[PDB]
Formats: structure tokens, C-alpha cells, sequence
């Protein structure tokens, strides 16, 4: 309700400054005192003539600093972040003359890289910072949560550069300012009701396995209360997005046909990202990205000379040649009426396997003669690690006796 | 309206500059419709050169198959061996998304 | 009417900018008729490259079938095995909505 | 169109084997059941039935 002239904002930002670490020091950790960056502006603040009323904090440089360092130092920085902010608030609570000076926090932001970019490691790092300022604004007096940048979990809200997306858009600041200004005037704190994507968390682990077939399957652990996930598969080198969607199961498969569309052949490298998706509201949380080389057992030897023979009685015997010193072969059997139903999948310790006609009639529901066409796959197996080498496939009919 | 015509004049200049030059006024490489059109010519030029080679090779391989059917026992060239054909077969499946 | 001509001038500028550039004035990628036209060229360029490979592979497979019919007992390449063809057959049914 | 012509070479190399090596087991994709799905689709696609 006040006049627009009666409100006067000022700029006190310092380039890449941090209360604990940064190019410009805002607070001193050796002894509790303002840093050189903060000491360079305290003179003009006192000479302004009006005591400060609201202090706005947007994004400490510690979030960018923790991107490179190991995760073991992350809890250490959080302790220093809390101590410095509490000490800084008490210093200017009395020096600047405002007995009810308040600090308002703005939600932390992540970093992207490229066109249709996957979220960088800052997504896993800013969450700790994000899950740090919330309790400072709801379990403590003196610190408040101002607002969040709209579309923070979305890459489009930043869009400031073609690669290494860091800064925001022109409309992002205006969108943030109107929400931030409303909280200041109405004294409403955002820490009471964090947004939906705040509760969503990135998956703990993300890795890919190449099966006996040249396809690659992505695996990540499930979370209680989560039923959907959103994935994003992109080109390894050019970075162009390949496929994306919503997954109701915490697994994804990269078939051979898709690989032969993006490239001229199947590849071992992969750049994959996935995040938990809330189907009730459509909110998207932090995304975990996996790049490099998928898990594989290419150091092993593939089986060779796969032949299938049907005997006079009716049973089918499968034979192959391989490495006797590594006599461990995982065998997968598939039906012919549908090419996806598994007959059996077991570890084998011989170069030959017999499929008795008794169970052939059992699986297909037949009464006599067994199966004539059988889908068979054998691959050298490693009991120590569980890795599966590229196996040789013999499919369908067996040779007549 | 005069101010708007400034931008159109600049853009029409770039279309003219697309000819006799591969870079715009600012220096970036042209990539629009004219840029895509040039790439099609490059593929077609290679296609014409490649098409002349395959038909020329038809005569040489024709003179060999007629020998094999009448002089059975002649050893086929190493380029026609079982191992040599496998690389071609694997490429075709991968190129056409057959596998 | 002068105000209406402002919008037409801006839109005609985008059509000019479609050439020599893949992004509009605001920065978004072109996706209209010109954008669809460029995609057709990309498919055609790949088609020409793919068409040269298949006809080249005709000579090599021709030199093998003539051997099989006259030198019966020669072991066919692993690319022509029963298992290898199954992947191609399954793809064709799925690609053409046959199943 | 590029895929079908590419598949011509592979199926050509098989039919020449069948006519000279009679007794070779045809691939499961050429079985009686497999062709039925294609035949039913063609009648439905072309309003033949």
C-alpha cells in the first residue's frame, strides 16, 4: 500500500563472492568479522541515511565451489555456511541500527551444459544447499525464505547461453522479483510450504548394463512413494536428444535398432539422464546424469559354432564351442509363438545342453513331438562379477535326425 | 514501418550474400535453406562419382563369373572370401537399422 | 492499415531469415514449412548415400551365389545364417506394421 | 524404401541355398504362423475382407 517512490532498492552484489569461499570474501572464518567484499560496502550503507530493512540472498558461490571438490567436504561447508550467516546477521543487526533486520533466502540453482542439456552435478550439490536454507527459514528466527525462481527444475528458465547454462533469462528475474516482492510485503515465508519438486529427489545410483544382445539396459534403485520416472537419452557426441518420456518402472532399455538409428552401429559409450516424475502433479525433481562407458564384459570370449539338433525321441540338444578354462555359459531360452516369453534362463557349466521333450510339451501345452522351432541364446558368463559377454545366437528349428 | 523495412533489407542482403560467399556479414557460416541446398549438391556430386565406379567394376566382375562357371576349380579372389563378405553384411544391417 | 503492415514486414523478415540461418530473430529454431523442407533434404542425402552402398554390395554377393551353385558344399557366411536373418525379418514386420 | 531393398540381398542369399541344399530348415520368420499375421494385415489394410 505504500507509494512506489517510498521503496528504494540498492545493489550490493559482489562478483562471485562467498561468505566462506569465493573470489571475494564476504565473511571471515578465522575470526568472525565481515570480509573484504562486505567491508567495502559497509561505509556507504551507514551513509545512506536510512537503516536497512530487508536483506536478500539469492545464490552463494559455495554452490558452484562444491561442484569440483569431493562430496566429503560438502558437510564441512554447510557447517561453515550456517555459522557465517548467523554471525553475519548478528553483526549487522546492531551495527546498522535495525533491531528487526531480516534475511530472505532465494532458492538455489543448478547448472546445465549444451542444447537440451542434462543437469550437471550441481543438481546433487544444490539439493544439500536447498535442504539447508529451508530449516534456517523455518526452525530459526532472523532468516526467511524469500521465493524460488520459477521453473528452477526446468532448463528453459536459464537459457542464458548455448552451452554451460548458468545465468537466467530476462523474464526469469521479473518472474522472480514479483514473487519475491509479494513475500516481503506480506511477510509470508516460503519455508512453510516448499514446492512439489523440492520433495522429489534424484535417484541414488545410475548405471547401464549390456546384455547378451548388443542392447543396453539402464538400472536405478526405486524409492518408496515414487511410481514414475522421467528419462532423457541423448547423442553421446553431438549431444542431441534421442528419446525421452515417462517410465513407470525404474529400468530403461536401449535396443539395438535405436542405436543403429542414432549411429551407424552399436556403441559402448552412453550419456543418459533420469529423474523422478510425479504423475499426480507433473512436477520434475533433480536429475541424475550418467556419462562415460556402460558396464560390460567385453574382455571375455564369445561362444562359437552354435548348433541345435532334435533327436529321434523328441528332445533337443544344444551344442557350442568356447573356452574350457572359462566353462561358464549363461543360457536363455525363448518361445516362438511370442518372441519375448522366457522358457528358462540359467547358468550352465557345460558346452552342451539337453532340452528334454517332457518339458517341451509342458511349456507349449503340447502332447507329443515337443517344439520344432526354439529360440536359443548362450553367452560366456563370469560367476565372480556377473558380467555377460556378447553371446552367439542360434534360433528356431533344429536339424532333423 | 520504415524501421521495420531496415531489418528486411538486411535479411535480403544475407540471401544475396549466400551466393558467391559462404559466410554472412557478421562472419558466421550460412546454415539456412541455401546451406542445406549446398550440402545436397555435395552428396549428389559424390553419388555421381560413386555411380561411375560401380558400373565400371561390373565389366571386370562379369569377366570373372563367366570363367568360374566354365573353369570350375579356379580359386576365387580373396575379396570374395567368406571373411571379406562378413564386413559388408554387418555394415548393411547397421546402416539400414536392420538389427 | 499501416500498423497491420508492421506485422507482415516482421513475418516476411523471418522467411528471409530462414535462409542463411536456422534461428529466428527471437532465437527459436525455425520449424515451419522451410524447416520441414530442410528435414526432407537430410533424409534424401542419407538416402543417396545409402543407395550407393546397397548397389555396391550387389557385386560382392553376386560373386558368392555363383560359387554356391557350382561349388555346393561351401559353407555360407555367418551373416547369412538362420539366426542372422531373423533379426532382419522381425524388423521388417515391425517397421511396416505387418504384425 | 532403403530397408526393404537392403533386405533383398540377405533373403536372396537364402533362397539360393534352399533350392540347392534342400532339407535346410527355413527360418522361423518364414514359418506358417508368421506369414498369417502379414496376410491378415494386408486384407484388413486394403479393405479386401
Amino acid at each position: 500500500g505504500l507509494r512506489p517512490i517510498q521503496v528504494m532498492p540498492v545493489n550490493v552484489a559482489a562478483d562471485s563472492a562467498g561468505m566462506t569461499v569465493g573470489t571475494h570474501k564476504w565473511w571471515n572464518t578465522s575470526s568472525n568479522s565481515p570480509g573484504d567484499a562486505l567491508l567495502a560496502i559497509n561505509d556507504m550503507v551507514k551513509g545512506l541515511g536510512v537503516k536497512p530493512d530487508y536483506f536478500i540472498e539469492a545464490n552463494p558461490w559455495e554452490t558452484m565451489y562444491m561442484k569440483d571438490v569431493n562430496s566429503s567436504t560438502w558437510p564441512a561447508l554447510m557447517t561453515a555456511f550456517e555459522s557465517s550467516n548467523k554471525a553475519m546477521l548478528a553483526w549487522m543487526r546492531t551495527n546498522w541500527g535495525n533491531p528487526n533486520l531480516e534475511i530472505w533466502f532465494q532458492g538455489a540453482t543448478t547448472v546445465w551444459f549444451g542444447v537440451a542439456p542434462p543437469n550437471d552435478l550441481n543438481s546433487e550439490a544444490t539439493v544439500t544447499v536447498r535442504d539447508k536454507q529451508i530449516q534456517m527459514a523455518t526452525a530459526n528466527i532472523g532468516f526467511k525464505l524469500g521465493s524460488f525462481v520459477p521453473g528452477s527444475n526446468l532448463y528453459t528458465a536459464y537459457r542464458n547461453v548455448e552451452s554451460s547454462w548458468i545465468y537466467y533469462t530476462v523474464e526469469a528475474f521479473h518472474a522472480t522479483a514479483i514473487e519475491l516482492g509479494e513475500a516481503l510485503a506480506l511477510n509470508i515465508n516460503r519455508a512453510t510450504n516448499p514446492p512439489d519438486w523440492s520433495y522429489l529427489r534424484p535417484p541414488a545410483n545410475l548405471q547401464g548394463r549390456k546384455l547378451a544382445t548388443r542392447d543396453i539396459k539402464m538400472t536405478w534403485d526405486n524409492r518408496a512413494g515414487i511410481t514414475h520416472w522421467k528419462y532423457a537419452n541423448r547423442h553421446v557426441t553431438t549431444g542431441a536428444e534421442i528419446s525421452s518420456g515417462i517410465l513407470t518402472s525404474p529400468e530403461y532399455v536401449f535396443t539395438l535398432n535405436d542405436q543403429q538409428n542414432a549411429y551407424n552401429g552399436d556403441t559402448l559409450n552412453m550419456s543418459f539422464s533420469v529423474s523422478e516424475y510425479a504423475a499426480d502433479s507433473g512436477a520434475v525433481g533433480a536429475s541424475s546424469s550418467f556419462v562415460g562407458v556402460v558396464q560390460n564384459g567385453s574382455y571375455m570370449q564369445t561362444p562359437t559354432q552354435l548348433k541345435a539338433a532334435k533327436q529321434l525321441n523328441g528332445d533337443i540338444i544344444f551344442t557350442w564351442v568356447g573356452r574350457p578354462s572359462w566353462q561358464h555359459f549363461w543360457v536363455v531360452n525363448t518361445s516362438v509363438n511370442d518372441s519375448k516369453t522366457v522358457i528358462f534362463s540359467k547358468e550352465w557349466s557345460s558346452e552342451s545342453l539337453t532340452w528334454t521333450v517332457a518339458e517341451q510339451n509342458e511349456f507349449y501345452g503340447l502332447e507329443e513331438g515337443g517344439a520344432t522351432h526354439v529360440i536359443f541364446m548362450v553367452s560366456e558368463y563370469d560367476p565372480s562379477n556377473g558380467l555377460v559377454s556378447i553371446g552367439a545366437q542360434v534360433t528356431g528349428q533344429a536339424e532333423q535326425p | 514501418l520504415t524501421t521495420e523495412q531496415i531489418n528486411m533489407t538486411k535479411e535480403q542482403k544475407e540471401a544475396q550474400r549466400a551466393q558467391t560467399s559462404d559466410t554472412r556479414t557478421d562472419g558466421t557460416r550460412v546454415a539456412g535453406s541455401v546451406g542445406k541446398q549446398k550440402e545436397l549438391y555435395d552428396q549428389q556430386i559424390t553419388s555421381y562419382k560413386r555411380d561411375a565406379e560401380v558400373k565400371a567394376a561390373k565389366l571386370f566382375t562379369d569377366a570373372w563369373v563367366t570363367q568360374k562357371t566354365i573353369d570350375e576349380g579356379l580359386s576365387p579372389p580373396n575379396g570374395f572370401t567368406n571373411s571379406s563378405l562378413d564386413s559388408i553384411l554387418t555394415a548393411l544391417k547397421n546402416n539400414n537399422a536392420l538389427g
